Parts: C-alpha cells; structure tokens; sequence
DNA sequence: ACGTGCATAGTCATTCATGA
DNA sequence: TCATGAATGACTATGCACGT
C-alpha cells in the first residue's frame, strides 16, 4: 500500500484508493483535458497527470537535460519508481498507467515521445503490461429522441448511423453529428462514458515482443540522425496502411 | 505648454471614471438586469446567428465579434464574462449555452477560448425577443460605424431572476437570484392591481417573493434579513448547506454535505475545514473525504469521533466555515441613468413600466409597417381594375420614368406606390394571385384595426404582457431550489 | 483490451506525424507558396470581406474566422502568422496589410490581438482573384460544414516571390525571395518558350532571374551559390549588410551600418558586437552607438580607434559577426503531395502550368455561365416577339403551373426559362428595357464565341497569363532592393 | 550635472535615452506594453526616454507604504526617477526634468492619471512644485485625406472643424476609411505617437501646476482616501458640475 | 485577509532540421 | 547553443466596495 496526497507533483490529482494494484494514472494531454478528466474520473481509484507541450525527445536530449524537465519529473516521480538502474517495480504507485492523447496527429506524436520515455527510462512498466492507451471518441451521434452514441472510427460512425436510421431514430441536420478533435473540447461527462468508464473504455495494452528490433527501431525514429529517419519513413510510410493487414 | 493645477485635473479624471463605472460598467440597468459587458455579448452572439436553432459556434467567434463592434476592451475579460453566463452554479437562469470545458463550483478553471463552444440559451432569446421591432432605443457603437441596443427587450424580469453583483466607485450593488415563477406571480399582481399604491404593492409582492432562490440549492434561516432586503434594499440573509448524518456498520457516525449556500467554492471550503483541523479548531472531526462525482454531485464525507456528537460538530461547521454564511443584499440598479437603492415593488414596477413600453412600441412599430404594406397594396390593386390601361402605358413609354410619371397620372397614385406596380412580376398577373392582393388587403386592414385597438386600450397592453409571459414561465419556469426554513 | 506492439505503434504514429508534418503544416505548396496556416488565413479574410476597399478590421475577427471554419488550432500561434504575413522586414511582398504595432526587426514584439487591426493587401487579392469562378478544387474542412479552398488561384508568382522557410520531418525548406519584375521576365519566356527542354529553360530562366532580392536589402556576394540552387536546389548564398565610412573633424572615423543581411535580428545584432567587444575579440573599436530611428532607419555608428583601419575592423565585423552571413538555400517544396526539390526551371514550370490550369478552369466557367445566361435570354427574346399573347395567357391560369405550361406550348420553351419569364418584372417592358435584353443576347452570344475560341486555342491561353501577370507587375512591381556584387 | 543611461542598475522596462544631461531628458511614463513598444520606437532616443507601466497603478494613499515599495511598477518609477521619496527626496538626483505621463484618452487612462499623480504628490512633491510633470494629450482622430497630408485631432469639435475646413479647402475624404479613431495609444504605430505627443515641435503638453498644498492635500484624501462615505458624497456632490470647470 | 466581477498581457519549455 | 516558424495556455498584480 501508498500513501496518496491530499511529496508528488503539483498538477497531479492522486486517487483516493491506497492499493496501487486497483489504482490507475491517466497521463492526458493539456490542461483542459486534464482539468475535464479529473472531474469526470473515479476520484477512488483513478488518478490524473495532465501534461503540458510536447515531451521532451530522451533519444536527443543529454540526460541532465532530461531530467531538468519539469514534465518528465512529474511523471519519474508520480509513477514512484526509479529509472534505469535504480528502477524499482515494487514501488509502483499505479499497476494501470493510460496514455491519453488527442486523436490528432499531434496526439499520436506524444504518444512516440512517452513511449520513448518509457523503453529507456523504464522499460519494465511495459514488459510487465502496466502501459496502456486509451483510445478517444471521434464522433457523437446526438439521436433527437434515443440516448447518444459515440464512435472510435469513420467506419463506426457511419454503421451506427446505418443502424440507427433503419431502426427508425431521427438526427438534426443542424447539430447532427458531433466531431472531436481534441479531449480538450470533451467535458467530464464525455470524458467518463467513453475512455474512463472501466465497462466501456476502449484501451490497448502495450506488449514488448523483440527488445532488440525495438531498441533499432526507436533509435531511428527518435535519434539524431535525420538521414537514417529521412530513408526509413520514405521507405515505409507508402505502406503504413497495411501493417495489419 | 498650458498649465493646469493639481485640484482641477484630479476632480475632473476621477469623477469622470467613477460616474462611468457606476452608470456603464460595474452596476446593472433596472430594466434587463444587464452590465455593458452583458448584453453586448448576448446581442452579438444573436446578431451573429449564434442562436439555440443552431449548432454551437466556437465561442472565439462570440468573443471576436463583441470586440469588433460593440466592447472595445480586451478579449481575455470579455472571454470570463460570457462563461460565467453559461455556468449553472454561477446564473440561476444561464444565459449562454456552453459547450465543453467551463470549470466547475471549486478551483477547476475553465478551459482556453479555443476548446469551448458556445451559443444563446431560449431564456436568452427570450431576453432579445423582437428587439428587432423597434422596442429599445439604439444608439451608435464606439466608433459609429454600427448601432447597439441601450437596453434588451427582457421578456423575464432578468435582474431579479439572475441578480447581480459588482464593485464601482462609492458604491456597490448585490442582488441576490429568485425563482421565476414566484417573481411572475407578483408582475402578474402588478398588472392586474396597476393602481395600487407602494403600501399595497410591496405587501403583495412581498407575499408572493417568498425569498431568493439560489441555483446552489442550500437553506435559507429566518425571515428578517429577507423582509429587510425587500422594504429597506438592503439585508442580511443567513444561508446554510444541507448535512445529512449518516451511520456505519462499525456505528461510526459521518456528516454528508450535499449542498453549500451561494458562491463558496467547494475546494476552498474543504481546505479550510482541512486547516481548521491540524489547527485544532473543529475537534471531533476524525476524518474528511471528497466523494464528489460528475454523478452523485456535491457529496463531502466529514467521519465523526466516537465521543462527538453530530449537532455539536455541525453547529461547529456553521460557525467557523461557510457551510453557514450570509448574503450581503444591496439592492443597488442604474433607474434612468442614475444610480438608486430600491424597494422590492420599485423593481418589480420599473421592470413591468419596462415591458409595457416594449409592448407599445412593438404595437407602434407593427402598426406603421402594416400601414405601409396596406398603402403599397391598395397601389396594387389601382393598378388590377385598370390592368389593360396600365399595362399598355408601360410599354409605350421609351423609359421607366416616363412610365413611373404616367402611372401616377393614371392612377393617381404615389411614387412609391407606383415604383411598386412597377417592380411587380408577370407571376402576380394570375387569376388566383391577383386574388391574394386584394385578401392581402383584407387581410392587413384588419390587422391595422386591431393593433390600433391595442394602442387605445391600457387593459389590452397590459393583457398581451401577462399572456406572453405566462407562457414564458410555463415554458421555462421551474422548481424551487434553495429551502426556506425558520429559526 | 485489445493488444498491441510497440514497434506496430511507434512506426504508424511517427509516420502519420511526419507525412502530416510534410505534406499538411510545414512545407509549401509549390502552386501558390503557400503553407496550409497562410491559406486558411487569406481566404478566412477574403470571405469575410476583410479587403482593400474596406476599412481594416480587429484583426481578432480575422483569427476568430480562421480558428472557427478552417484551421483547427490555437488563436495564439495563428495571430503570429497573420503578423508575419504583414512585416515588411519578413515579407518581400506582404500579403496583409496591417495597422497598428506589428512589432520591429529587433526583439519589439508585436502588440496584442486586442490591440491591432488588419486587412488583405493589393498583391493579396490578385492570389484570390477568381477563385470564386471554380479555378482551384475545394474540398470540406475539418468539420464538414463548409468548403475550403485546396490552392489559391495565385496570380503572381508567390513562393519564388516571398520564398519560404519550414523544419519539417526528416527535411526542411529554405527558400529565398525574388524580384517580381525578374520573376515575370522568367515567366513570360517560360510561355513564349513553351516547348524548349528544361537545358535551355534553365539556362534563359537563371539570365533572368539574377538572384534573390531580400526584403531587408543588404548585398549578394558572388555568384556561386546563386547558381548552385538554381542548378541543384541547395546553394549557399552569402549576404552582407551595408557599411559607410565617416570622418569626424577631430580624427574619429567610425562606420555606420545602414542594412543588414536577411532575418538577422538588430537588437541582437548590436548586442554581439557589444560582446565581442567587452570580453576582448574585435579590437579597435571605441564606441557603439545605436542611432537608429523611425525616420532614419537603421544606423548603427560604430566608432574606430585612432590606432586602427576601418576595413580591418570591417572585415572583423564580417568574420565575427552576422554583417556577413550565409543563407543556406534548399529549395524544397510540395508537388502532387510529394516533397521535391526543385530546379528553378523546374519552379517556373510548375508555375506556369499551374496559371494556365487557373485560366483554362476558368474559362470553361464562365462559359457555362454564359449559355445558361444566353439560354434564359433566349426565352426573353422569344417572350417579347409574342408580348401580347404572353400575357394573355398567365392572365386565365387558375394557378402559375398552368400558365407555365402554357408558356412553354407557346413557345416552345424549357421550364428555366419559362420560369424566368414568370420571374419577369413590368420594368422590363419598358422600350429601351426590351431593346437591352435583345442587346444583352447580342452581347453574351459574342462572349461565348470568344470564350470557345480562347478554349480551342493554347496561345490566347498562354496570352492571357501574360497580359494579366504584366498589369500586375506594372501595378504592383518595384525596384530591386539587394545589390549583386562580384567577389 | 550629468548621471549615466544604462546600455547593455535600473528597471528592465526602461528603454533608456542617450543624453546624460537631465535638464534635456525626458521620461515618457506610458500606460502599456504596446504603447510603450510604439513610443519606444518612435521616440528622439536621444532625448526621450520610455518606461511602460501595466496595469492599474497601486493606491498610495490607501495601501501602506511597506507594500507599495514592494510594488514592481512603483519600484520602476522612483528607481527610474533616481530621485528618492518622502525625506529622502534629494531633487539634484532627478535624472529627468520632464516627466511626462501619457495615458490612453479613455475613461481608464484618466484613473491612471490620478494613482500616478497621487504617487508623485504624496512621494515626490517637489517634482510637481518645480514643474517637472507634464501631461501628454494623445490624439483621438486621425483624418485621411485622399490626395493630402492626414490631419489629427485631440478633441470631438477640432474634428469637426478640420473636416468642415478641408471640404471647404476642396479635399475630399473616403467615407469606408475616412476618419480613423483612436480609442488608446496600443492602437498607435510609431510614427503616430512622434507626431502627436513626442515631436517636441507638435505635441500637446499640460504642465502640472500646484497653487494651494492644503486645499490639494484634502481633495487627494478624500477622493483617493479609505473612506468610501466621504468619497462618495464628494461625487454626488459635484459631479453634476463636472462640465462648468472651465466656463 | 479573502471572496466577488469588469477593467487595466508578457513569460515560460519543449519537437523538428540546419548551420554557425 | 541559437535563430528560424507553425505546432502543442496557465500564472502573475493592481482598483473598487463590502462583509466576514
Ligand atoms: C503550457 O505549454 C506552453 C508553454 N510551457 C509552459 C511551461 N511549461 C512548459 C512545459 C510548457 C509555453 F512556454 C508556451 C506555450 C504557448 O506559447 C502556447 C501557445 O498556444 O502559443 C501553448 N502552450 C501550451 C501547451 C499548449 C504553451
Ligand atoms: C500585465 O498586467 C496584468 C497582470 N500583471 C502582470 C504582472 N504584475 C502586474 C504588474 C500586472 C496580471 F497579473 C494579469 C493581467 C490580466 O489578466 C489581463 C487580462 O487581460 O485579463 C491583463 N493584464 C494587463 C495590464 C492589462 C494583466
Ligand atoms: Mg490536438
Ligand atoms: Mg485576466
Ligand atoms: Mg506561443
Ligand atoms: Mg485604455
């Protein structure tokens, strides 16, 4: 068990629960989504880290550089443990760490620099399965007389309009189909029945196959040398598409 | 360089800025109940179309188009103003719809500009109903270019609904909020007793007012500081939270607080009992939990010790934290540009003076629009009876003007009636729509009479306020949300 | 839960940032120069109404119009690239015309968006000019509510023009400005010459287009690198700022720099020299002095010791400070959606191409417009021959449907232009009113011919970029401001 | 006489001038950050100094003095002024004989006006007795003639005049730009400001003057004071006559 | 001494590529 | 290490009156 706050940083709203076996950290993106979230979680067991700007790359950055960041002590201190050789699982603060970002390019860019952190700072958190990503509403079907939908993908959205059209439900043409661009435009409401609802939350856990392939892999796309990087997306973003194929 | 003495130049500035603040920034007009900034805000948005039969438009766009036309001042500001009219703990009645990110009753600021949308709430229109009709005067904006309304129409008695609040110079004003229905019971009153003297009236308004009615919900204690603020303009009213004393299976016993009185913060006032714990001012406390949710609300769990009972702990709270507090009441408007404490018949008079100047006006407005329609048709229907005449002088005149000459040589008619007969289509040349010009007519003339009647007769004008606001409340009115208990 | 691979996840997250980052946010596009930021910016104006012939508008309402329907970002970072696109010292050609502070080429920051106005400029418009005729795809915007435009149609050569600066992904952009007399030269040899391969494009573009021509004035030296961007697409150009000798009638020469070299900063500028001095790296200066004024422009006097030559402490400014510095040319930009690095033949090409897309597109416009037109009228015409009969006709139809109908068995018409017909207003039937619309018949029939003959023939087409990119550069052309010196 | 301007011991807002002579220096205590940019680039930087004030000044007379030197803009005022307060007031120190405050013609620059002229009279009264500040008058209109030089104007009826000249004159005005109206100095650029309030040889300067200490010494307290009552009365009292000063 | 609400924005840290 | 230029806003202090 750990003790909560009611030593850690400032910006985090810790959970009430004392187990961190229960316990949860959502590291969001931006203070509005942040602020949305902390209102919309379950205080007892789900705790936020909102996160300001874009990390700071620990592929390129010395490593006193590094931890001069204000962002990255936030999170080496809420997460409680330690980092590369004086990494310690057993002072975990949070057995659940969601990264929550925009759906937005932006989003998925610091998303790379987290994970980043992560591998090389503590790799275990995502060996062991504690890393996960919430994955955000895009749509908000808002039926005239039904309760609304939510939807992950352009192709949800579009069966769930099918759906709901053949059952007989109605829309406004006017406020119609509401599109999310961010979680800062989410209020807590949204923010609970769509990524912090434990029943209904969409989330994908990070899983660490080939440490070597991903150690190469994270070294080009986050390292220094351009050429490597400039070659490795000309070569692979043609097929970006069909990695699931 | 011209000189000027120290006593001269400080007078001037000063009284100058303070006459400005208190008539056009920081006290609300009697009438609407709205600073400046207020309905500045609401009629750009409304102008702008930002209105509840559309989509949310981003709420930089409201904020832009207020700075551009209507408030020269800075964005920032202008930007808090309009969410506070959208939070619901904030506005007994919101005026502004808000859509995302808009804080919360504790220490959660709002989100940026950027994230948030907004748009007018059906009370606010109600606030901006026909403004368009010639019911307030306008006058032109900073700069000329543009007109803005001195007053909005009010089609609620906004001031006392929402209240109001602000800091001038040598005085200040604190209105508190009141429930719809029971201020719609006493304008009702007014307009059915218009000869009632002060006496009367505030002994009836005063039963019908019950007290203020905060959007907090919470308690209001005793009857004095209530009747004060309503005969003198000013009162003290002692408000309350609800506690709710629980028990647990152990048998320990816990106080729930569910509601606070009227703007405490809700993280403030858990920190304060907090401090006032280690500083062993509110001993018998064991322990205190927020449980609050964006589903069960307001809920702070204050545990008790063993040997402590509930009343004792609570009658603690109410005196060392704001679970009890009281509301200034001051009850300070701008009556006709001039700055005035007034008795709660005095609002509810001016505010019903108010709207049967609107109704008149409006009744005015649509009496001389029907008069100019009825002219034009009755041009129209010269023309049909003699339509063989005056089609063939149409074309056999080389211009228009000789036409537009020669038809009010035909027909005797006006030029503008004229110019109408010749903006006509060939469309209008048809059996059944020469029929509709002249049921037109008829139709108009008949409108005209009415109206006219409405202008004659004080009962009807008052009748049309009473009918449109009743369907008002019935339409936007609800409950009650503060209780109000005795000593 | 779902689970995924880390290597799955970064490799499909940093490409889509980096592709958007290309493609979408830092690069420009190599039609109109423009990255997407800028376009949203002037067209958000040009719709709005934001133009020369209007006053200027809070620039506020500008970003709120661009934030609102087309660029889903923050207001901050979107008012500082309205600002940039309005500093002389930053654009060759500003495409904003701003009023108020925009800021200095030192560390003057520009003031606030409360504060400043704006408004498109002359050179502006002729970006947006007929962009409302189908000359450029459209596409919806981030929300699907409205259409943005995909390129603007880009009547003058604008990013050889203005050039650009963007750090993208894996690549980044540094392109110079030019002289638009010089860019035009280019141009109308690239049309006369329309045919020659790109050996000899290159060739007569670059005896043209004699090197870049920096907003900031200042000096090219050599001739090299000038030729290496133009033949490769990197080079590197080397500036210099512009330095005068006076003499003191005590002995106390001293210099003053009256320019410097493009985006280097005056403020910083002098702090360096203020630096170097102190700590001990460019002996043999006395003093500095910062005379600079709104109405003098840059002077910084630099004073000299007495015991020292001015073109030794010259060429210490030069190696130790930006008086002398290097633009490093890499001319990339977007084509097709794909980033290339470009030959100038290649960038003048591509131009061209893209004017005589513009010219075709719209041509084919207003020719549709005008058969529809033309169509109408044709009804007209026919309407007129039989005046009396037409009338006669809606006169005894129960409803507009049958006399329509009719119209159309009369004269054997379409429903447009029997509708059109019913549309018709007795002011038409005027003499002269019946003689124009046979006149406006005669007029569009002659405007389809040339239209169809500008369609079917390549060199009109050609001609008409040329005549209309020339009335541009008389119009809107100025002298060259960066001297081009030998070694 | 003569005391040194910082180039690259004084507030980081002040945009220093060159002249070490104070009987031809100037400080230009402006109200904002851009206004404040505005006339540093527009200024005689030989001459004329700019020490941009944010915000609403702190009330000298309401506010005790440990938290008024405290107060980073009063900081940067005496600092500048090089003068100290109260008994230590050492005039020979001034380090400018002009102090001119320039303040937006709005409601607001007005209050300003009164906080810094209540600093100056309760700190630094000699500065007002010997003549050393000045009031800037800004323009309120900027009139945009089609083919001649534009004219500004500093008051409602010298627009009116201006215009009805011109037009007599045969000038002629756009009616979509036409008259431009300044609503405060962040809306100028730097030309504008020289040539309506810095250019020695066009500006509208008002020199403070102080007749009677006692008479001035009640009028700054009851205004400025902690009492409201007083204040309050003051205004109801004679604001009604605000417009017969002058008459 | 703190809350209230309408008035009077610059500073602070990262990504990203390139050349000093 | 610094500049470039579009991307990812909270904090900081006064006036003013009034009540705990
Ligand atoms: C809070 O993050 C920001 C920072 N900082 C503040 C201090 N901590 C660092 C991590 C981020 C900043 F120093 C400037 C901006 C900005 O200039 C800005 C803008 O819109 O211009 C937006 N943001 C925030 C994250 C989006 C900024
Ligand atoms: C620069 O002055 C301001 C200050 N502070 C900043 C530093 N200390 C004092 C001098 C003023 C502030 F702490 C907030 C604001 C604001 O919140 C604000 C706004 O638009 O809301 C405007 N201003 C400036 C003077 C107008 C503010
Ligand atoms: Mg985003
Ligand atoms: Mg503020
Ligand atoms: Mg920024
Ligand atoms: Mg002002």
């Amino acid at each position: 068990a750990l003790v909560r706050r009611k030593g850690l940083p400032g910006k985090l709203a810790d959970c009430r629960s004392t187990d961190p076996r229960k316990s949860e950290l959502y590291v969001v993106e931006g203070d509005s989504a942040g602020g949305s979230a902390k209102s919309g979680r379950d205080s007892m067991f789900q705790a936020i880290l909102p996160l300001r700007g874009k990390i700071i790359n620990v592929e390129k950055a010395r490593i006193d550089r590094v931890l001069k960041n204000t962002e990255v002590q936030a999170i080496i201190t809420a997460l409680g443990t330690g980092i590369h050789d004086e990494f310690d699982i057993g002072k975990l603060r949070y057995h659940k760490i969601v990264l929550m970002a925009d759906a937005d390019v932006d989003g998925q860019h610091i998303s790379t620099l987290l994970l980043t952190l992560l591998f090389r700072f503590m790799r275990p958190l995502i060996e062991n399965g504690h890393v996960f990503l919430a994955q955000p509403p895009l749509y908000k079907l808002k039926w005239q007389r039904s309760d609304p939908e939510f939807a992950y993908s352009d192709r949800e959205r579009d069966g769930l309009l099918e759906a709901g059209l053949k059952a007989g439900k109605k829309i406004n043409k006017e406020d119609g189909i509401q599109r999310y661009k961010g979680l800062g435009e989410m209020d807590a409401k949204e923010l609970w029945e769509t990524t912090m609802d434990p029943s209904v939350r969409v989330l994908r856990q990070v899983t660490l196959d080939d440490a070597a392939a991903a150690d190469e892999l994270f070294s080009i796309l986050m390292g220094e040398d351009v050429d490597a990087r400039r070659s490795f997306i000309t070569r692979n973003a043609k097929d970006v598409r069909f990695l699931d194929v | 360089i011209e000189p000027v003495d120290i006593e001269q130049e400080m007078q001037r500035s000063y009284i100058d800025y303070a006459m400005s603040v208190i008539v056009g920034r920081a006290l609300p007009e009697v009438r609407d109940g709205l600073k400046p900034v207020h309905r500045r805000v609401l009629y750009a948005m409304f102008d702008s179309g930002f209105r509840p039969d559309r989509s949310h438009a981003k709420s930089a766009r409201s904020v832009a188009e207020t700075m551009g036309n209507y408030h020269p001042h800075g964005d920032s500001s202008i930007y808090d103003s309009l969410v506070r009219m959208a939070q619901p703990w904030s506005l007994r009645y919101p005026l502004v719809d808000g859509q995302g990110n808009f804080g919360s009753p504790g220490n959660d600021p709002p989100a940026a500009m950027r994230y948030t949308e907004a748009r007018l709430t059906p009370l606010a229109m109600e606030m901006l109903r026909e403004i368009d009709e010639e019911t307030v005067d306008f006058i032109p904006n900073y700069d000329g270019r543009v007109q803005e309304p001195t007053v909005l129409p009010s089609r609620f008695p906004n001031l006392l609904a929402n209240g109001s609040g602000g800091i001038a110079v040598g005085m200040a004003t604190n209105i508190p909020p009141h429930n719809l229905r029971e201020l719609a019971d006493a304008v009702f009153w007014a307009l059915e007793n218009h000869d009632a003297d002060e006496e009367e009236t505030l002994a009836a308004v005063m039963g019908r007012v019950k007290g203020p009615d905060f959007p907090t919900a919470g308690l209001i204690v005793g009857s004095q500081g209530t009747a004060d603020a309503y005969k003198t303009g000013r009162g003290s009213i002692r408000m309350r939270g609800v506690v709710e004393v629980e028990e647990d299976s152990r048998g320990r016993t816990s106080l729930v607080i569910t509601e606070l009185p009227y703007q405490v913060n809700h993280d403030n006032f858990i920190t304060s009992i907090a401090e006032q714990v280690r500083d062993g001012k509110l001993a018998g406390i064991s322990n205190i939990e927020d449980q609050s949710s964006d589903r069960v609300g307001l809920r702070i769990v204050i545990e008790i010790k063993r040997d402590a009972v509930a009343k004792v702990v609570i009658n603690n709270l109410y005196k060392h934290t704001q679970l009890q507090t009281s509301f200034g009441a001051n009850m300070l408007a701008i009556v006709d540009g001039v700055p005035r404490t007034l008795r709660l018949d005095q609002l509810i008079r001016y505010y019903v003076d108010h709207q049967l100047d609107v109704i008149v006006r409006r009744t005015t407005y649509r009496l001389r629009k029907a008069n100019e329609r009825a002219h034009i048709l009755r041009g129209l229907v010269k023309a049909l009876d003699a339509l063989d005449e005056v089609i063939a002088l149409i074309r056999a005149s080389e211009t228009v003007d000789i036409a537009r000459a020669g038809l009010i040589e035909l027909l005797d008619i006006d030029e503008i009636q004229a110019q109408a007969i010749l903006d006509m289509q060939l469309r209008r040349l048809a059996a059944l729509e020469r029929q509709r010009i002249i049921d037109d007519l008829a139709k108009i003339e008949a409108e005209i009479a009415d109206l006219e009647d409405i202008l004659a007769k004080p009962e009807r004008q008052r009748g049309i306020v009473r009918d449109e606001l009743a369907e008002i409340v019935d339409r936007h009115g609800d409950d009650r949300r503060t209780r109000i208990i005795a000593i």
